[PDB]
């Protein structure tokens, strides 16, 4: 569900 | 008769914050001669200089120093005392809970189930496992202002040992997304609309607050034994009198199919970015907890929303609520229905059904 962007 | 305030043990004191961290001292000093003190075991006294305390010196213990201190006026540096910091009333020590089982996790690590020692409520309780630390009791700053049926409840801040912990309610029936996954074949429509109009007005309460949330989904919603949402971990939130949060710079952490194009690409957040996220949650919950997008990954959902892709209406969705969704998925930000509009429409919604 999460990126690190 | 009383005992003396002086006579009492340090970990009565109101002045003693144990494991305060740096930028809480910061913020609770605030004129010359203010001063708390604090474990770092070595106690320290902060007046923000720091000064690092069987007798105790710069006494048989440190309030007895402390209050000599005050009483004679002589300094510790030059630095002398004029006023004691207390803790403010959402500290709670360690033993006033009992830590129960591992309900969650985040960054920050572990949540547990609890309970109150006093009279037996039952808690939920986020600890923290040194940056990010210092994010940690974010969500304690923003939730110490609020009340709200539909928003969770702080109850206290354990500040005075490590592990740091924030004590919050417990809400029993757990997280939305897993509801929705495991008792939604037997829903009624109109016990959704209830319940994604409790998340309106939890929303619609937050943006008067000028608070962006930023981690909207179904996952971070929970449900009470009666089918009451409550919107939970607010630990990406911020609080802008101006509406509009600003991504400082560096990584960032981003649920990219519950996020705006404007938050994810510009770090531009507002409350209208929180409606984009509200529409996603608006799809999970009449598609009873599907996952949005499913055969796209995250970098090919970010493309096609940029083209004008939105998601399908979900299979005997209501038609209004679709076009509700299909508007707070508006590409500019001006351009969503504020959580006040949103509120009202899924009320009128109900109350037709
Ligand atoms: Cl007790
Ligand atoms: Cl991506």
């Amino acid at each position: 569900i999460y990126e690190s962007l | 008769s009383m005992i003396p305030e002086v006579q009492k043990p340090l970990h009565e004191q109101l002045w003693y914050h144990g494991a305060i961290p740096r930028a809480e001292v910061a913020e609770l000093l605030v004129h010359s001669g203010d001063f708390l003190v604090r474990e770092s075991q070595e106690y320290v006294l902060s007046v923000p200089r720091h000064f690092i305390i069987n007798l105790y010196r710069l006494f048989p213990s440190i309030p007895l120093l402390i209050d000599h201190l005050l009483s004679t006026q002589q300094p510790l540096s030059g630095v002398v005392l004029h006023r004691a910091v207390p803790k403010d009333k959402w500290v709670l020590n360690h033993e006033d809970l009992v830590l129960g089982e591992q309900i969650g996790r985040g960054n920050f690590g572990e949540v547990f189930s609890g309970r109150l020692r006093a009279d037996n409520t039952l808690v939920a309780v986020k600890s923290c496992r040194p940056d990010l630390k210092a994010k940690f009791l974010q969500e304690a700053r923003i939730l110490k202002q609020y009340s709200h049926p539909n928003i969770v409840r702080l109850i206290g801040v354990c500040t005075q040992k490590q592990p740091i912990y924030i004590v919050m309610e417990l809400v029993q029936g757990g997280d939305f997304l897993t509801f929705l996954r495991t008792e939604g074949a037997r829903l009624r429509v109109k016990t959704l609309l209830q319940m994604v109009g409790d998340a309106a007005a939890g929303m619609e309460y937050l943006e008067s607050k000028c608070c962006i949330h930023r981690d909207l989904a179904a996952r971070n919603c929970l449900v009470t034994e009666k089918n009451v949402l409550k919107i939970s971990d607010f630990g990406m939130s911020r609080e802008e009198a101006d509406g509009v949060y600003a991504a400082s710079g560096g990584l960032r952490q981003v649920p990219v199919k519950w996020t705006a194009p404007e938050a994810l690409n510009y770090g531009r957040y507002s409350s209208e970015s929180d409606v984009w996220s509200f529409g996603i949650l608006l799809w999970e919950t009449f598609s009873l907890g599907a996952s949005p997008y499913p055969n796209l990954s995250n970098q090919q959902t970010r493309e096609f929303v940029e083209k004008g892709g939105r998601l399908p209406c979900p299979e005997l969705c209501p038609d209004a609520v679709f076009r509700l969704m299909e508007q707070c998925w508006a590409y500019e930000p001006g351009q969503r229905p504020s959580f006040s509009t949103i509120y009202q429409e899924l009320q009128s919604i109900r109350k037709r059904h």
